[PDB]
């Protein structure tokens, strides 16, 4: 996990990714192919996303993506046996927002199709750290961008976080960026990653920020480490 | 009607891609908008017909 085939060389003022080096990057698509929220894969049969982006057993996940206007491109399309949410996940204050998926069919990992690590409930990622967030939503606040799109952002202190965004700021979030660079409509449920030892850990995932995807302003993330003691135990039990 | 299908579209701080719809009481008619995900206001409907049985004339 953690470790992609294709090395990445480094969303709004993001940047195209190089094809296939987030191998654990999945689309999350309706019965059409309609892509609206990003995902992770944490291993052949488990995706993990967002709580919002309300998945159902009738959508889909594509894995392998690259260019989402290219009907050539081999991908996996995988459909989703069972959905389970958070039960804690808070719809007026959007804390806890995770939601795990499991794949009705294992996906086929490969040299584009990995999956990316998860963190222990006790990691401490300092703000400061350099972590990278990817996806297919706008570029510009529209139609979203064709290819997987990129950005190296910082973590930042929940006191510099909360300067802005105050007590909406929960204990199961953390924020991202203010640094020229904003996650936007179709990010959601995507990556926020850093590495731990090396290899690309889980440390976020897209939840919510400015209602303009302003790059001044703090990206909001679901908390990972106070998460994923809930994402092993519902592996354990499925 | 209630006043609520007069507001317009409201896509909210999540950011999510999801495809909903909306009264547009100047065209008279249900529309499409991309919703966040989280904090729907009540002019959001998950289908056209929920959206004109409940806002349809405003």
């Amino acid at each position: 996990c953690g470790v992609p085939a294709i090395q990445p060389v480094l969303i709004v003022n993001g940047e195209e990714a190089v094809p296939g080096s987030w191998p654990w990057q999945v689309s999350l698509q309706d019965k059409t192919g309609f892509h609206f929220c990003g995902g992770s894969l944490i291993n052949e049969n488990w995706v993990v996303t967002a709580a919002h982006c309300g998945v159902t057993t009738s959508d889909v996940v594509v894995a392998g993506e690259f260019d989402q206007g290219s009907s050539s491109e081999k991908i996996q399309k995988l459909k989703i046996a069972k959905v389970f949410k958070n039960s804690k996940y808070n719809s007026l204050t959007i804390n806890n927002d995770i939601t795990l998926l499991k794949l009705s069919t294992a996906a086929s990992f490969s040299q584009t199709v990995s999956a990316v690590c998860l963190p222990s409930a006790s990691d401490d990622f300092a703000a400061g750290t350099t972590c990278v967030t990817t996806g297919w939503g706008l570029t510009r606040y529209a139609n979203t961008p064709d290819r997987l799109q990129q950005a190296s952002l910082p973590l930042l202190s929940n006191t510099n976080c909360k300067k802005y965004w105050g007590t909406k700021i929960k204990d199961a979030m953390i924020c991202a960026g203010a640094s020229g660079v904003s996650s936007c409509m179709g990010d959601s449920g995507g990556p926020l990653v850093c590495k731990k030892n090396g290899a690309w850990t889980l440390v976020g995932i897209v939840s919510w920020g400015s209602s303009t995807c302003s790059t001044s302003t703090p990206g909001v993330y679901a908390r990972v480490t106070a998460l994923v003691n809930w994402v092993q135990q519902t592996l354990a039990a499925n | 009607r209630p006043d609520f299908c007069l507001e317009p579209p409201y896509t909210g701080p999540c950011v999510a891609r999801i495809i909903r719809y909306f009264y547009n009481a100047k065209a008279g008619l249900c529309q499409t908008f991309v919703y966040g995900g989280c904090r729907a206001k009540r002019n959001n409907f998950k289908s056209a017909e929920d959206c004109l049985r409940t806002c349809g004339g405003a």
